[PDB]
RNA sequence: AAUAUGCCAC
RNA sequence: CGCGGGGUGGAGCAGCCUGGUAGCUCGUCGGGCUCAUAACCCGAAGAUCGUCGGUUCAAAUCCGGCCCCCGCAACCA
RNA sequence: CCAGGGCUACACACGUGCUACAAUGGCGCAUACAAAGAGAAGCGACCUCGCGAGAGCAAGCGGACCUCAUAAAGUGCGUCGUAGUCCGGAUUGGAGUCUGCAACUCGACUCCAUGAAGUCGGAAUCGCUAGUAAUCGUGGAUCAGAAUGCCACGGUGAAUAC
RNA sequence: CGGCCGCAAGGUUAAAACUCAAAUGAAUUGACGGGGGCCCGCACAAGCGGUGGAGCAUGUGGUUUAAUUCGAUGCAACGCGAAGAACCUUACCUGGUCUUGACAUCCACAGAACUUUCCAGAGAUGGAUUGGUGCCUUCGGGAACUGUGAGACAGGUGCUGC
RNA sequence: GCUUGAGUCUCGUAGAGGGGGGUAGAAUUCCAGGUGUAGCGGUGAAAUGCGUAGAGAUCUGGAGGAAUACCGGUGGCGAAG
């Protein structure tokens, strides 16, 4: 059958929201697409960073873009001068002043998004994914996650019946909301079509 | 026999024909081919595998899409078969939906044209 | 159910006698949650049945039950090829619950005005077994004579 | 007590 | 060729011999049970009586022919 | 890309609902008791006019404040007295309000009139064991207008389970 | 078929031509049983109230039409996508029109844009044109917004959910 | 030549081993009669069938055929049947 969204099932209790900006009736339309927009702009134009999370932030006619990244040397460059263009394009599409900070993300190896994004790139570059997701969860139970789950679903290496294979290692609870699970989806656009991935890493409880 | 012994489903004597239009709307050259498949039910010797007398006296025609999937379901009206509708399916075994519809428009043809074909036709 | 129910719902007595057998024929006569409707109608039935005959309303209405309340009904059993109509003797309850859904049926099919003028009517010819109540429990018994032979079970 | 049947690649 | 019959819903039969009106079964149609079909259950419609012309107030019926279908007979030399 | 039309066509068949077939009711008059939600080219008091849909001026309120918005079933009195009926409301004629550039195809609503089929529904078939079923109203999303649907909210409130 | 036996039924001895790429035994995992045992669920039983009949609403099939757009169609489609088709939506039909295009980048040229007004046409669209002719500035040009001019392309609710 | 294979004799043993002949009781059926009434018999229900010409039931006396309850035992015998 079909599962609830691990993240979604436990954004208000042990999980945060990639949002927190309060408008009313009149701003929240509004504020959405220009939301939409700013993490679409900063998803495409920083796919090689490997961003892994984009919190926005609206205080007061303002907007404050927090991108936890896995390479901040990479997406900040020489002393400020990429993100000071990210800064100006993000404030332009935003329609009002912006403020960029970069975060700090220890382990990309622990991150659902990232260990995502890494397995669909090697699937673009035919690589074997058994051997990714493998590597992957092999990757994650030696950093120390107490679980993870990896699904690779679709035309799997060149077959014309698309399946869907999955490794496993340690304990992925999805029934448990306290359990921190950090759950996150990627698509690779392979020259035999798209192949989804999907990472569930249980990192603990409380 | 004489090459043409067909005739197509209208639903009254002058009933836009409710099969020409359902044929003209399968894609493409599949209308011809289905016509030469007529022909060859006319010839006696269409392939195997081809046609299959679904439930009643309904047979289906089939063509290609997946597995001789370009259907017609007809009925044979004495010497001369009368062609219901035309359609495309996806799955084997024509729906029953489209089956039953089929057996509608034979009822609606044999209250119309008539029951038993002509004596000499 | 094929585990066990807990004990029955209390019911609360009625409040002009506090007999909760007539709170029950209140429940029972009652259509669409109209409770306000189905104690007037009881009430004013049981004040007319009283004034005709001289009976208290409660014991009057007990003995109108009581002429209409069934001893042993019929119930299905497979064998094979038929039905068994084994008779089977009623627990009290069922027993009263039974001769006040018989008395309202015969009551709502009778063909008078006012339902409580139904009522009165047909609870006083229950009084004398002449209802449609009395005939349904005459041929509960009968049937039950009849199949008299698969008692046994 | 009666309760027959199931042809379209996979 | 003579004589006795018969022509009735889509099929098989009654009705008609006693002129005041056409039924049964199967079938057909619609619904129902079934995953679906058959069986089954519940409702409905259907023939103006071979045909012509008479009689009669009224013709499936009575009558006269005509048409077709059966049966018996078509012999003695 | 544009204006017209169609998705709204109707011999028929099926599904899911609404209103009914009445007196446990209908109608008239007075009156009690709710929860939850919405709202800024939006909700719109009060007041005046209209028989009513509604119109005019127009405060208040992005709101435990203001508006939507008097809940209805219920209770008290009268009436109808079993009749295709003061049941029931389809259909249709005339006159109108609002939205919208625009209501013929094809809106909702109001007034007057008309008042149908229906008297509890064959075979068959569905939901429900509790504040549930049944029954009564209210709100919202969609939305210029356009719910008997959908999603929620409360009021009354059972029988039965060997 | 021919021998032998038989009273006959037939027994006994015993091929071949063709035809298939299997037939078979024992165990294994399921599934199934009108097999057994033990259970459970409004599954039945016990009750209450419905549907099937009536009128209406809505969706579907079928007919119809130029079009009645497409999809879902055993339970698990059918008040379903659609949380709401007058134009729009709209994908369909009839006609009037456009083809680097309504929407994107990039090339060049021209021109600030913007606002108002008149004609014709169902409108699209085409004629005009009153006013406007600026925002920064390597003051010469770029930034925008518009038209033109070839394209590389753009566009597709076209097909394939096997 | 030898005796341990094979066989004979002597004594007993257990057995539905076989063939022939006789008989016993129980029971069904039929026949004759007595009592005795409207059902019997059958089935999942039913009907065909039997019965007021007197069935079924019950009793007496015959007739005749077949098989041997209990013992009865994955007990016995037989080369097998
Ligand atoms: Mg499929
Ligand atoms: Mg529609
Ligand atoms: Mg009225
Ligand atoms: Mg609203
Ligand atoms: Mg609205
Ligand atoms: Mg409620
Ligand atoms: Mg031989
Ligand atoms: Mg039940
Ligand atoms: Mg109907
Ligand atoms: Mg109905
Ligand atoms: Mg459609
Ligand atoms: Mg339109
Ligand atoms: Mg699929």
């Amino acid at each position: 059958g079909q599962k609830v969204h691990p993240n979604g099932i436990r954004l208000g209790i042990v999980k945060p929201w990639n949002s927190t900006w309060f408008a009313n009736t009149k701003e929240f339309a509004d504020n959405l697409d220009s939301d939409f927009k700013v993490r679409q702009y900063l998803t495409k134009e920083l796919a090689k960073a490997s961003v892994s999370r984009i919190v926005i932030e609206r205080p007061a006619k303002s907007i404050r873009v927090t991108i936890h990244t896995a390479r901040p040397g990479i997406v900040i460059g020489k002393k400020g001068e990429d993100v000071e263009k990210l800064r100006k394009v993000v404030a332009d599409i935003a329609g009002v002043p912006a403020q960029i900070n970069i975060a700090e993300v220890r382990k990309p190896e622990l991150d659902a998004k990232l260990v995502a994004d890494s397995i669909t790139s090697q699937l673009e570059r035919r690589v074997m994914f058994r051997r990714a997701m493998k590597r992957a969860v092999q990757n994650a139970m030696r950093l120390g996650a107490k679980g993870i789950k990896v699904e690779v679903s679709g035309r799997l290496g060149g077959a014309e019946i698309a399946r869907t294979e999955w490794y496993r290692e340690g304990r992925v609870p999805l029934h448990t909301l306290r359990a921190d699970i950090d759950y996150n989806t990627s698509e690779a656009h392979t020259t035999y079509g798209v192949i989804g991935v999907k990472v569930w890493i249980f990192k603990g409880e409380i | 026999a004489a090459m043409g012994t067909w005739k197509f489903f209208r639903a009254s004597v002058d009933g836009r024909p409710v099969f020409k239009k359902e044929f003209d709307k399968l894609p493409d050259q599949a209308r011809a081919a289905l016509i030469v498949l007529m022909q060859r039910y006319l010839v006696g010797d269409l392939a195997a595998g081809s046609i299959k007398p679904i439930r009643g006296d309904i047979l289906e025609l089939r063509w290609h899409e997946a597995n001789n999937h370009f259907r017609v379901l007809f009925f044979r009206w004495g010497q001369h078969p009368v062609a219901l509708t035309a359609f495309y399916a996806n799955q084997q075994k024509t729906p029953k939906t489209k089956i039953e519809t089929a057996l509608d428009r034979q009822k609606i043809w044999k209250r119309a044209f008539g029951d038993t074909p002509p004596i000499l036709e | 159910p094929r585990r066990r129910v807990i004990g029955q719902r209390k019911i609360l007595p009625d409040p002009k006698f506090g007999s909760e057998l007539l709170a029950k024929f209140v429940n029972i006569l009652m259509v669409d949650g109209k409770k306000s409707t189905a104690e007037s109608i009881v009430y004013s039935a049981l004040e007319t049945l009283a004034q005709r005959s001289g009976k208290s309303e409660l014991e009057a209405f007990e003995v109108a039950l009581e002429n209409v309340r069934p001893t042993v009904e019929v119930k299905s059993r497979r064998v094979g090829g038929s039905t068994y109509q084994v008779p089977v003797e009623v627990r009290p309850v069922r027993r009263n619950a039974l001769a006040m859904r018989w008395i309202v049926e015969a009551a709502r099919k009778r063909g008078d005005k006012s339902m409580a003028l139904r009522l009165a009517n047909e609870l006083s010819d229950a009084a004398e077994n002449k209802g449609t109540a009395v005939k349904k429990r005459e041929d509960v018994h009968r049937m039950a004579e009849a199949n008299k032979a698969f008692a046994h079970y």
